[PDB]
This record gives C-alpha cells, structure tokens and sequence, in this order.
C-alpha cells in the first residue's frame, strides 16, 4: 500500500 | 542525534507577530515534511499545519489560515513558523515536529513558550509568609515566601541559596486580572529549630534583572 | 470534523498494575493512520505507537497498541515510575492533509489516603503598605487531588476573590499541595477581623478550620 508520505506526494502534486 | 532546535521564549504585545525557528541535525532536513503544533497553558495539542519537503506547499488547520505561515531554509536547514495579528490566546508553547513517512510525528522540537499579553515587564514584590502557631503542627511549622505581581514568566525560587530542598513546594504561578504572575513558595521545617535556623527565599526574574532573598522571620506571638 | 474522544480523562493506578486508555474516533479511521503519544510534565510529546499497533524503534515493549475503524486502544502491561505522565492519540490523513489530537488521558500515581495539613498565613506589614492583603491557605501533602477551600471574612462566605494553585504530585510520596489565595485591597482587610479558611477532603472526618484575627 501507497505509505501516507507518497499520498502526500499525489496531494501537494495536484493542489 | 535526529534533532530539532528551536528559538527561544517570545513575549510579544497583541497585533503584533512572532517568527519562531527550528533547525535540524543528524538527518537529511530536505527529505521529510514538517509540522508546527501548539499547547496553550494547561491544555492538549493542537496542530496547525505542514509544510512539504521542497517548502512550496503548505497546509494549514482552517483555524489559523490567513494568520500563519510557514517556511523553510534548505541553505540554513532550518524551519519557521510565523503567526501574525496575535491576541491573548495565542499564549501557548509551540513545537516543532517531523513527519515520518508513515505520516506519525517522530521527532519534537524542545518546545518555543510564547506569551502574548498587553503586561510591561515588571520584577515580583517578594512577602514573607512568616511561621507561627498558625502554622506549626506537631512540631511542624510552615512558612513561605509570597512572590506577587511579576511579568513574564517565569520566576525561580531557592531556599538558603540552596541549601534547603528537603519540604520545599513552589507553587506554579497564577496569571491575576491584573495581567500579572503570582506564586508562592512554602516549605515544611522543624519547629524547635526557628530560633536557631535562618530561612531566606531566593527569587530570581531573570527578565527584569531582579533579584531578591527575603529572611523570613518566626513570630514568637 | 472527525473528533477523537479519550477515556478516562484521569486514570489512578500503582506501579506494577496494567494501564488500559481509549480513543473512539467520531468516524471511521481511513488506514488506521492512528498513533499514540506520550508528554511528560515540561517536556515535548514522544511517539509511542503509529499505524495503531506498531511500537516505534527504542519505545519500551511494555506499550502496545490496537484496534481499528473508530475504537482504538493503548495498553501498558506493567506500569513505571517514568510512565505516569499524560497520553494523547492522534489521528490523521493525507488527501487533504488533516491531524487530531484527542484530548489527553493523564495517567496519576495511585497511593493510600493522606488528609491535608492546613495552615493559614496573615498578610505581611510589608505587603499592607502597598495597599492589598493577600492571605494564603495551604493545604500540604494530600491524597487524592480533589479538595474544597471556602474563605470565610467574619463568617461571610468568600466569593470570587481567591485563586488556587496546585503541584504536581510529589517525586517522593506522590502526595499534591494546594495553595488558595484571598486577595483584598488593604482597605476591605482593615474592616474586618476573623479571616477563616474551610478544608473539606475525603480523608478528613470533618471540615478543618484555620483561622486568625487581623492583628495578633
């Protein structure tokens, strides 16, 4: 599973 | 050896702004995101936002968006909060923290007190809270020294320069309508041995440069 | 918002006994992205627990975690001197960003029963001068921290003008202390004689009364 520190990555990527 | 460092204590008059750092050693600062959160006096932990490895993106709790910024220095490896238009409430220690990459904050900074109050600084009036048979039980008295009207915080109390810790209890202050600080410092002695024995408080508030040792005098009657 | 409720608030417990702390989050928690801190007094919190059951590396093994969707839980199988402090849960998510803090369980050192020992301390001559009397009530090395104070002035109850500190249980006996401070200006303390502090704690048989009259 994608670790909270990459969701974050995708997050401040796209806003 | 995975720090961080913060600045020192800040008083600060409301409307104004404060701009506290954190600098890091033993690990690769620019890798992680980082977090600020407070601790008003007595109370929980309050998040108030993170801020990404490259330091372009930011996100704050909606409580303190549009007062709050941070950033960082990857050249100086260190990191900042600032928080603007302050009121009373503000009053608080701020940490600095980091984010594991399971997201979990695994390294704290010691902790930035900050006060915000409208208060001068002012050193403390130091009365004596004499011995007597009010204060004396079986072969037991107590008595104390009364530190009043100080600001800010905080104030350190010794009893013989040192030499007396055994029965001491310092009380933590107790912010008055006033705006400033009081406590007292009590301590539990032989009472067969007030008339041989000296008792002085040693008050210390360091932010105004006073000093002051109080002799605390038994009242026979 | 999603809100993390603590259970109990307070917990008494002795060296040696098994610690058990709650968290019920309002809605279900996404990944169990779920963790527990420690804080002890003056110090910065510490990480315990992430991802709701893994111990983080040099954490003593006596703390463990678990639980998932909304109930959580954080065990401490034998407890320690240096684990009595206050303990706080946390939840949090990625997209978007967001980090809750429970409110703290504060985890005290339950000892027997210890009645306070009061004493009652007049306003100096020195402090008169200025212009406001202060008159302090200490209640010293007591079990449990529950305790009333009521300031009488010739037998007229106190209301509003006193303040109360209270120490951190003692390093050695694990007792608190309590100071209550009366605060009048010279002129209100001169009109009256009888200044009366009214202890009640479930260790004494009945109220203790300290009291001088303004002068002596």
């Amino acid at each position: 599973l994608d670790s909270f520190k990459e969701e974050l990555d995708k997050y401040f990527k796209n806003h | 050896q995975e720090q961080l460092v913060q600045s020192g204590a800040e008083v600060k008059k409301p409307g104004a702004s404060v701009k506290v750092s954190c600098k890091s050693s033993g690990f690769t600062f620019s890798y992680f995101y980082l977090h600020w959160v407070r601790q008003a006096p007595g109370q929980g932990l309050e998040w108030m936002g993170i801020i990404n490895p490259r330091g372009d993106g930011t996100r704050y709790a909606q409580k303190f968006q549009g007062r709050v910024t941070m950033t960082r220095d990857a050249s100086t490896g260190t990191l900042y909060m600032e928080l603007r238009s302050l009121r009373s409430e503000d009053t608080a220690v701020y940490y600095c923290a980091r984010g594991a990459d399971h997201g979990a904050f695994d390294i704290w900074g010691q902790g930035t007190m900050v006060t915000v109050s409208s208060a001068s600084t002012k050193g403390p009036s130091v009365f004596p809270l004499a011995p007597s048979s009010k204060s004396t039980s079986g072969g037991t008295a107590a008595l104390g020294c009364l530190v009043k009207d100080y600001f800010p915080e905080p104030v350190t109390v010794s009893w013989n320069s040192g030499a007396l810790t055994s029965g001491v209890h310092t009380f933590p202050a107790v912010l008055q309508s006033s705006g400033l600080y009081s406590l007292s410092s009590v301590v539990t002695v032989p009472s067969s041995s007030l008339g041989t024995q000296t008792y002085i408080c040693n008050v210390n508030h360091k932010p105004s440069n006073t000093k002051v040792d109080k002799k605390v005098e038994p009242k026979s009657c | 918002e999603i809100v993390l409720t603590q259970s109990p608030g307070t917990l008494s417990l002795s060296p040696g006994e098994r610690a058990t702390l709650s968290c019920r989050a309002s809605q279900s928690v996404r990944r169990n992205y779920f963790a527990w801190y420690q804080q002890k007094r003056g110090q910065a919190p510490r990480l315990l627990i992430y991802d709701a059951s893994t111990r983080a590396t040099g954490i003593p093994d006596r703390f463990s975690g678990s639980g998932s969707g909304t109930d959580f839980t954080l065990t401490i199988s034998r407890l320690e001197p240096e684990d009595f402090a206050v303990y706080y849960c946390q939840q949090y998510d990625s997209s978007p960003p967001m980090y809750i803090f429970g409110q703290g369980t504060k985890l005290e050192i339950k000892r027997t029963v210890a009645a306070p020992s009061v004493f009652i301390f007049p306003p100096s001559d020195e402090q008169l001068k200025s212009g406001t009397a202060s008159v302090v009530c200490l209640l010293n090395n007591f079990y449990p921290r529950e305790a009333k104070v009521q300031w009488k002035v010739d037998n007229a109850l106190q209301s509003g003008n006193s303040q109360e500190s209270v120490t951190e249980q003692d390093s050695k006996d694990s007792t608190y202390s309590l100071s209550s401070t009366l605060t009048l200006s010279k002129a209100d303390y001169e009109k009256h004689k009888v200044y009366a502090c009214e202890v009640t704690h479930q260790g004494l048989s009945s109220p203790v009364t300290k009291s001088f009259n303004r002068g002596e």
